[PDB]
């Protein structure tokens, strides 16, 4: 019984609007679960408006 | 002159790791780089893992 | 938007089952598929044997009377030893046995707690029609895989010579591989529908898997979300 978790630290804004997070205690290979995860759900599928009708 | 000689006989168990040198019967030789998990090898449709 | 739920599992032959998961929405296919296929492949809990202590016999490195094996092909064929514990986290089995023939997991003993997945798993054959073999197999818990070379920092005071340290495999999983297909749906067109076939020893039921591998994602995640 080892499952321990992380706990996030200093999201570093670099300059105006993005930002790195970083994320210390994870277990072997849930780095990447967590990146194609997390990216794949923001850069696909995200409720947002966009440009509809420009009159 | 030397009175007696104790000899011991160890056996190792040395698995693998990455330094090892291992070569197909081509004489493509390598160095084992990285010891990758299982969850990270690429797959194909059935899953087996190479 | 719209949240799966799970549909019916299929128990293929005997120890291999396709599990469907039929309402998800665009990409969560591939995304759970994914993720779900690599924290049942990865880190799942089982029980593996870890401690062997036969009766005569000093050192790994060695051979028995009436045993056509050695010892270490008897280690080999007990670290493929699918077995399932109940009620506890470690719990010793052993072995009694005498006369010509094969020696497979039927032969040891009986325990409530402890159930066999494998009756003809061949451990050992015996020839000389005296020569017993008997000895004790200690089960334990665990996660992941960890060699015999890692547990021995505090050693357990290994001077009873006669234990011999197994590598413990304790996945109990061997292969998994999802498909995503398009589930036909009665008004929105395109809904994927994820099947995880997955192939384990024996040991584990494929639902409480996939819900211990979910549970560990969301538990996960839940370092910067919340209770919902």
């Amino acid at each position: 019984t080892e499952f321990l978790k992380p706990r996030l630290v200093d999201i570093e804004q670099v300059s105006s609007t993005h930002a790195k997070v970083t994320l210390e205690p994870l277990e072997r290979g849930f780095g990447h679960t967590l990146g194609n995860a997390l990216r794949r759900i923001l850069l696909s599928s995200m409720p947002g408006c966009a440009v509809t009708e420009v009159e | 002159g030397v009175l007696k000689i104790v000899k011991v006989y160890l056996a190792v168990k040395r698995r693998i790791q990455p330094g090892d040198k291992m070569a197909g019967r081509h004489g493509n030789k390598g160095v084992i780089s990285k010891i990758n998990p299982i969850e990270d090898m690429p797959y194909d449709e059935n899953g087996t893992p190479v | 938007f719209l949240k799966p739920r799970l549909v019916d599992i299929e128990q293929v032959s005997s120890t291999h089952a396709k599990v469907t998961l039929e309402p998800l929405e665009r990409g969560f296919g591939h995304t759970l598929g994914n993720a779900l296929r690599r924290i049942l492949l990865s880190s799942m809990p089982g029980c593996a044997v870890t401690e062997v202590e036969i009766d005569g016999v000093l050192h790994e490195y060695s051979t028995k009377e009436g045993v056509q094996e050695d010892i270490l092909e008897i280690l080999l064929n007990l670290k493929g030893l699918a077995v399932r514990v109940q009620g506890k986290d470690e719990v010793i089995l052993t072995l009694n046995k005498s006369g010509i023939g094969p020696v497979t997991a039927a032969d040891i003993t009986h325990d409530g707690d402890v159930e066999i997945v494998k009756p003809q798993h061949v451990i050992c054959h015996l020839t000389d029609e005296n020569a017993s073999i008997s000895m004790r197999i200690k089960v334990q818990r665990g996660r992941g895989y960890v060699p015999a070379s890692t547990r021995i920092h505090s050693e357990e005071d290994e001077r009873p010579i006669g234990r011999l340290l197994v590598d413990a495999c304790y996945s109990p999983v061997e292969r998994i591989a999802y498909n995503v297909e398009a589930a036909r749906v009665e008004q929105r067109t395109d809904l994927d529908k994820l099947v995880i076939e997955m192939e384990t020893n024996g040991t584990i039921d494929p639902e409480e898997a996939i819900r211990r591998a979910a549970t560990i994602l969301a538990e996960q995640l839940e370092a910067f979300v919340d209770l919902e």
